[PDB]
């Protein structure tokens, strides 16, 4: 699925080591299925691939 | 019969009395710096509310 026309926002970001940072994402898909994710910036490390 | 009145009838700042451990119950005055360590198990993680 193409996911654009979305929105992302943190909801409780934890300024920390353990994966405490969270963020809802208003996904706006075309199909329905899986969608691999990553932050190309090294600022954020994500638990979910 | 020529006494004075009782401290549970003349005290200030709101107290009651007992001939018991000599407490002065329920004295409403000032503030108390209270601090608690909650059980972390009782917390709900942020991504569930």
């Amino acid at each position: 699925p193409t996911v654009s026309d979305l929105e992302c926002k943190i909801t409780e970001c934890t300024y920390a080591s353990d994966f405490g940072g969270i963020a809802t994402v208003a996904y706006k898909s075309s199909k329905a299925g899986n969608c691999p994710i990553h932050s190309p910036s090294g600022v954020a490390v994500i638990k979910e691939n | 019969r020529d006494k004075g009145a009782p401290l549970n009838d003349v005290a200030p700042f709101g107290c009651s009395i007992a001939l018991e451990p000599l407490r002065a119950e329920n004295c409403a005055v000032g503030s108390i710096p209270i601090s608690i360590d909650i059980p972390d198990a009782a917390f709900t993680r942020i991504s569930e509310t």
